[PDB]
């Protein structure tokens, strides 16, 4: 199994600088060696053979290179280690020892299989071993996801793999609202070419002054136009000339591994439109698609060693289960009566039918043998059906769960099992109170040594499977065979209403009567399918038929429907199908943290939904690294191991060299962890001066440093990080003492962007809140940029590489408002001065710049004070908010405010006080300290207004983004009710006009409580 | 009407939805126009307003009830246990409370850790058992080679060289057994660990609902200081 160590060797994080190993000989001697904790298996295997001769039956030992280590990892897996450059430390052993033995079968398989295992974090012979046909069936159906994409990838060669790895960064829509275009000088841009000469890269630049939509294609021909200026060419010559050669070259951003390899306008990519907002001048280097083409792998795909029945609507008898009986339950004779089993049909979250007990039993002995009968016929079963049951106690009259599991009541063939089913049961959430779980992960506790309950299914003399399509489409014409002027108003209402608005039963026979006009209103889709009854195949049988033959709706609205009430395998499908043909990948790589968790939700293992994200990690090599990433994070997860472990494999045998670059990248997390945990564990009570100490020595070793150099970020991997700047890298001095690292940009042209990429590694926390966080932060941008709103926010990196452990991105020239402070010399003042900052502005962007750093803060400081209210972010001190030098303001730190939200022993509800503090008004209004009545504070007062309605108008999408959250495992994100707070905030029951009134009056609220006197600063007093 | 008792003010749905659970089909309160919660395959229907579809029968919604009443309700007063002694019994109900709250904590924190490092042991067991048959093969590719050379030395009078190979082999058996002696250590720390897991998980199972039923009774010695 995956280990929980980063021990060097089990129970052990580090290795004594020497250690012996016992070196099992293939001629059965054994012979222990004192080796180097650093030291490669080549110096380890020399100094054994040469030792080895030493002993008996030294004749029988045939040449060094003949033979091959293995031995016993920390996942108890016999490892054949054919790298040899590998070092002792890094070999993850279970017990200091090795064996030399002569290699077996297929070399290149079993490199790439190793290879696979370490990238996944479990061993690929762990799943060879699994019964499950399904899982079997998983692992072989979906090689035709991968031969699909390895065949997109290498059918138009060499660019279409240029195009996989180094897809084209950019922005959904070509269009510029106004505020960028009038960035523009004329509709225009200008633009640095450079150019590689010399052997020892001397540096030649073209200036050139392109429109802002010329494709690369065209700058390119600029550029050529520019050399070929003054070498006699007639107009034909070189209109000639330029379209020989334009399409001999590539740009590629300087100081990144960024590349223009596509036809979209140039300010319609990423990087070109951030230069444009941020006044900055995009510098681009310009080669021959040779010197890319060249350097491309040209990988190649092995495939793997792993290469009587009637209808379910002809069977009118009435849904029975049996419980038989279980193996024990953990409960107290004394104190605890009698124990039964309750259990329920359930479609998703929705019950089908009542829920069903057993007769009380005594907890000593479990035994119940008795059919359980339920209120619903066997052809009124939806596909989605599913058996949840639980074990409870009984103590008025006290009831409460033991162990619970979920069952598909058909299987992965469309077969409703019958027979007997033992079902291994999992343990109670935290908190969970119901004695149901029908949430829960469907399917049995691969920990054998559970309680097991035994289950029998009703036998019907053959095998029973849902019916076909067609079977399914004639049944509708047998249902159906059996309006106002206010009406349309009525449902077209009632489509903007949102997700968690609740809807009336009367409204809910309002909507399925009117299912046939509802198909001009698509986008009403949602609403409809909660009227279904799921439970009558009457009803289901027509919504199937409507649904096939639905219009396409906005993919940020078919994403509702892949939540957790949309269990239907037909409405799943109708969203796959949006997605596959409307989803660009901007925003698939922009909502990929919800694509990947409501796979979850995904009754089985091969399914419509996988085959697509799958195909788009192998087919775009920036989603398939957050691909791999979000789910690696997860591996740790008893519950989603096999899944995600299974879809790693198949991604990890088809993506081609990065494969290689991953593992770097987990190499560098893993040595990361080791270190991190030694200084949270062993070392938690020494001085952060003596950390620092050991921190140094460790990284300065040469196992540590090559495994820590050289390799690409996770946060984002068209950057490289090269040598450690050891002398940079520092613990910092917040919660849980993250490591600050900091790697020189080995770009030849590194100057032109940035030179050194400093990432925050921290251990101890749960990042996915962060995460989230930042994720609402940067759609909230995009809308308001989208619409031509100028609020800049600065969602910085964010990322899970697994159990509370991330890293974060950190952004230079930057400061807590307190670091300003102190900056400017506190004078021991027990309150700040207020205008600090301002003044700390104005030093920082004199004269000529003033203006456009007041504009840039006052327009953060908009962003953040709507963002901050509508998400309920209380809890902002001088230590979460920064500031930038040229004035932009961003929140940082969150994953701590929700924590005082649940009310306790009637305090009241915590209200979220939108408040802003003066120092800010003060900046925004440049100095002025009748802040509360500028031109700047009403200019400001507007931004607000209009971003608020804008995140209003757009809620749909953010309560949607929320609940496809919901089944994570994030522990703040667990039911409908933990979003409801937004509703509240973006005032979704009220008008249009009164939203605007609520939110200018909670604004007006705030500064009511200006002159505040806060009269100490570090205690508060 | 207002003073009637099945009616909950204008509260959320989160509230409302926390008293359905778990009732019998049938149970219901009124709530804000009105609508009407209510129990129906144990589910929670919503139902609006006098009357529901055409025939607006009603003069006033306390009638409208009463005439589909030919349901239990859920009560804003009736909670069964002077304003003096119910105030003390706040902090004693609430301390009772509060000290099982931080108890069942503490026997979470040893029920995780508990539960990993069993995990833990399970997979160092399945590591000695693959270690022991590495050795275990290596005892037989001994034993096939040495056959051939023991015989020589034997054939010779040289027995030095027996007594070199048998250092070897005393060695290497001597090992296995140290590791199968590892591996038996931890197969009884696992048994008495998993056994300290199932009791801990006794304790848990005893004190959940001694925690709801003291939070119940808790919660209406609030709601009775409140009305
Ligand atoms: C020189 C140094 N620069 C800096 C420091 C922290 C962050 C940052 C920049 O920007 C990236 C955003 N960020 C986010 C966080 N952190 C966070 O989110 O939680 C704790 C804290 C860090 F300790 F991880 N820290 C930073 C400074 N001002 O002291
Ligand atoms: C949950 C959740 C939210 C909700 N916010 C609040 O409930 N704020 C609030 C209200 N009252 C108090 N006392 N404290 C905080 C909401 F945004 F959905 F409303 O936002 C989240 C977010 F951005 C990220 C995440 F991982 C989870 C959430």
């Amino acid at each position: 199994p995956p280990r929980p160590s980063s021990g060097e060797l089990w129970g052990i994080h580090l290795m004594p600088p020497r250690i012996l190993v016992e070196c099992l000989l293939p001629n059965g001697m054994i012979v222990t060696l004192e080796c180097l904790r650093e030291a490669t298996l080549i110096t380890i295997k020399h100094e054994l053979f040469k030792e080895a001769r030493k002993y008996p039956l030294h004749q029988l030992l045939q040449d060094e290179s003949s033979y091959i280590f293995v031995s016993v990892t920390q996942e108890a897996e016999r490892e054949e280690f054919f790298d040899e450059t590998r070092r002792l430390c890094d070999l993850r052993l279970f017990q200091p020892f090795l064996k030399v033995i002569e290699p077996v079968g297929n070399r290149e398989e079993k490199i790439l299989n190793r290879e696979i295992g370490f990238a996944i974090g479990m061993p690929v012979c762990e799943f060879d071993m699994v019964k499950d046909p399904e899982v079997q069936d998983f692992r072989r159906n979906i090689l035709n996801v991968c031969k699909e994409a390895v065949d997109l990838r290498d059918l138009n060669s060499p660019h279409s793999r240029a195009m996989y790895v180094y897809p084209p960064n950019v922005e959904s829509s070509p269009e510029l609202p106004k505020h960028i275009y009038n960035k523009l000088d004329k509709g225009q841009i200008i633009v640095v070419i450079w150019v590689i000469v010399s052997p020892n890269n001397d540096k030649q630049k073209y200036t050139l002054k392109i429109n802002h939509d010329c494709v690369p294609e065209q700058v390119i021909a600029e550029a050529i136009r520019k050399k070929t200026r003054s070498m006699l060419l007639s107009s034909e010559q070189l209109k000639l000339c330029v379209l020989e050669y334009q399409g001999k070259y590539i740009l590629k951003v300087c100081g990144c591994d960024e590349y223009f390899l596509e036809k979209y306008p140039l300010s319609q990519y990423k990087y070109i439109r951030s230069c444009i907002m941020l006044g900055r001048m995009p510098n681009l280097m310009l080669m021959a698609k040779e010197s890319l083409y060249s350097q491309l792998p040209m990988d190649c795909f092995t495939m793997p060693s792993y290469s009587s029945t009637k209808s379910l609507w002809v069977i009118n008898s009435a849904l029975r289960i049996k419980i038989l009986c279980a193996t024990y339950v953990n409960v107290n004779i004394r104190d605890i009566d009698k124990i039964y089993v309750r259990t329920g049909i359930y479609h998703g979250g929705e019950p089908l039918c009542d829920n069903v007990n057993t007769q009380r039993v005594p907890c000593s002995n479990p035994r119940w043998n008795e059919w359980l009968n339920y209120d619903i016929y066997i052809p009124d079963l939806p596909r989605a059906a599913r058996l949840c049951l639980s074990i409870c106690s009984v103590k008025k009259e006290e009831h409460c769960p033991l162990a619970w599991g979920n069952i598909n009541l058909f299987d992965y063939t469309d077969t409703l099992v019958s027979g007997k089913m033992a079902l291994n049961l999992w343990p109670v959430p935290h908190g969970l109170e119901d004695l149901l779980n029908p949430i829960g992960v469907t399917g049995s506790n691969p920990n054998k040594e559970t309680p097991c309950l035994e289950l029998e299914f009703d036998w019907f003399s053959s095998v029973v499977k849902f019916p076909d399509m067609s079977v399914i489409e004639e049944h509708a014409n047998w249902s159906v065979s059996r309006l106002r002027e206010n009406d349309k108003e009525q449902l077209k209402a009632i489509s903007t209403r949102d997700p968690l608005s609740e809807i009336t039963e009367q409204e809910k026979d309002f909507l399925w009567s009117h299912r046939h006009y509802c198909v001009t209103i698509p986008e009403i889709l949602p609403k409809l399918l909660l009227s279904v009854k799921w439970n009558s195949r009457d009803e289901v049988a027509q919504m199937y038929c409507l649904v096939k033959d639905w219009p396409p709706i906005k993919p940020e609205q078919a994403m509702e429907l892949l939540d957790c009430n949309y269990p239907d395998p037909m409405v799943r499908g109708f969203a796959v199908r949006c997605l596959e043909k409307y989803l660009t990948d901007d925003k698939l790589s922009q909502y990929l943290i919800q694509l990947v968790q409501v796979l979850k939700y995904e009754q089985y293992l091969d399914n419509l939904l996988v085959r697509f994200l799958l195909k788009k990690a192998l087919t775009n090599q920036r989603i398939g690294h957050f691909f791999f990433w979000h789910l690696k994070s997860e591996m740790h997860n008893k519950t989603v191991s096999q899944r995600f472990g299974l879809l790693l494999e198949s991604y990890c045998r088809a993506c081609g060299m990065y494969l290689k670059h991953l593992n770097r990248q987990v190499e560098a997390m893993e040595k990361l962890i080791n270190l991190t945990d030694i200084l949270k564990q062993e070392k938690k009570d020494e001085t952060q001066k003596v950390q620092m100490k050991f921190l140094v020595e460790q990284m300065r070793r040469p196992d540590f440093m090559d495994a820590l150099q050289g390799f690409l970020s996770p946060l984002n991997p068209a950057h490289q990080l090269g040598n450690l700047r050891l002398e940079e890298c520092r613990i910092m001095s917040s919660a849980k003492r993250p490591l600050w690292l900091n790697w020189e940009n080995p770009d030849i042209m590194s100057e032109l962007l940035f030179q050194n990429n400093e990432i925050i590694f921290k251990n101890g926390d749960d990042l996915r809140q962060d995460m989230l966080t930042l994720q609402i932060i940067r759609i909230m941008e995009n809308i308001w940029q989208n619409q031509g709103l100028d609020l800049r926010m600065l969602p910085y990196g964010c990322l899970s590489i697994g159990d509370c452990v991330g890293l974060i991105e950190v952004v230079r020239n930057s400061h807590t408002i307190m670091q300003i402070q102190c900056k400017g010399g506190l004078k021991g003042a027990l309150q700040f001065n207020s205008h600090t900052l301002h003044q700390w502005l104005k030093d920082k962007n004199k004269g000529e710049i003033y203006d456009a750093a007041i504009d840039l803060f006052t327009r953060s400081c908009a962003g953040y004070c709507v963002a901050t209210f509508i998400l309920g972010i209380g809890d902002r001190h001088n230590s979460n908010i920064m500031v930038k030098d040229d004035g932009q303001l961003f929140h940082i730190d969150f994953g701590h405010f929700l924590d005082h939200k649940k009310k306790k022993f009637g305090y009241k509800r915590e209200r979220v006080p939108f408040v802003l503090t003066q120092d800010f008004l003060i900046v925004i209004s440049k100095g002025a300290q009748e802040c509360t009545k500028t031109r700047e504070f009403e200019r400001f007062q507007e931004m607000c207004y209009k971003a608020y309605l804008a995140i209003r108008q757009h809620a749909n999408l953010f309560i949607n983004l929320f609940s496809m959250m919901l089944g994570s495992g994030m522990p703040e994100l667990q039911s409908f009710d933990d979003i409801a707070y937004i509703r509240k905030t973006l005032a979704l029951d009220k008008t249009e006009q009164e939203a605007l009134e609520y939110f200018m009056k909670q604004m007006n609220d705030a500064h009511h409580g200006g002159w505040t006197t806060k009269m100490d600063w570090i205690f508060h007093t | 009407l207002q003073d009637a008792e099945w009616y909950w003010g204008d509260i959320s749905r989160e509230e409302v939805n926390e008293k359905l659970r778990d009732t019998a089909d049938g149970t219901f309160l009124v709530r804000d126009d009105y609508t009407l919660t209510l129990r129906k395959g144990g589910n929670n229907k919503l139902i609006k307003i006098y009357g529901f579809s055409d025939p607006l029968t009603f003069s006033s919604v306390v009638e409208l009830i009463n005439h589909y009443r030919n349901l239990y309700p859920v009560s804003k007063y009736q909670q069964d246990q002077n304003i003096e002694a119910v105030g003390k019994k706040l902090h004693e109900y609430n301390t009772q409370f509060q000290e099982k709250s931080r108890e069942y904590d503490r026997l979470y924190e040893e029920y995780t850790r508990t539960s990993q490092e069993i995990q833990m042991k399970r997979t160092a067991i399945e590591a000695f058992n693959e270690t022991i048959k590495i050795f275990e093969e290596q005892c037989q590719t001994q034993e096939r080679y040495s056959k051939e050379y023991i015989e020589k030395f034997k054939r010779e009078g040289n027995e030095k060289e027996i007594q070199r190979i048998m250092h070897n082999y005393d060695k290497l058996k001597s090992r296995i057994s140290e590791i199968i002696d590892s591996r038996r250590r931890l197969e009884e720390d696992l048994k008495k660990q998993a056994a300290e897991y199932r009791e801990i998980d006794k304790r848990m199972n005893s004190i959940k609902p001694d925690l709801i039923q003291l939070r119940k009774t808790r919660d209406q010695y609030l709601m009775w200081l409140t009305q």
